[PDB]
């Protein structure tokens, strides 16, 4: 019968891929040490001080 | 050195308090802990120990 030339319409309506919310980085101790370049094996050794007894 | 002497003094006090001649020990039931402390207050009272500064 009648022929109509139509486009294929693409729409975005706010449907996204559900994906986790990030909380862990803010709670962990990040970068107390920075100069890993300049220490052998990329290892910085932390010194824990001493305690005596009377 | 100062920390060691401070902890040794606290241990001296703790040994004094723990080594006192307690004729009996009040047994705390973990499921019902309050009656043990009411018993402790009672023992203090029947000995006519003043109620303040405990």
């Amino acid at each position: 019968a009648h022929i109509f030339v139509k486009p294929e319409l693409v729409a975005e309506i706010g449907v996204k891929q559900l994906q986790r919310e990030i909380v862990l980085p803010g709670l962990v101790w990040t970068n107390p040490l920075t100069d890993f370049g300049g220490s052998k094996n990329d290892t910085i050794t932390v010194r824990v001080p001493a305690i005596t007894t009377a | 050195q100062v920390s060691a002497v401070a902890y040794e003094l606290e241990d001296y006090i703790a040994e004094l308090i723990e080594g006192a001649p307690y004729e009996e020990t009040i047994l705390i039931d973990p499921a019902d802990t309050v009656p043990a402390f009411i018993t402790a207050d009672q023992r203090m009272g029947e000995a006519n120990v003043p109620t303040d500064s405990r």
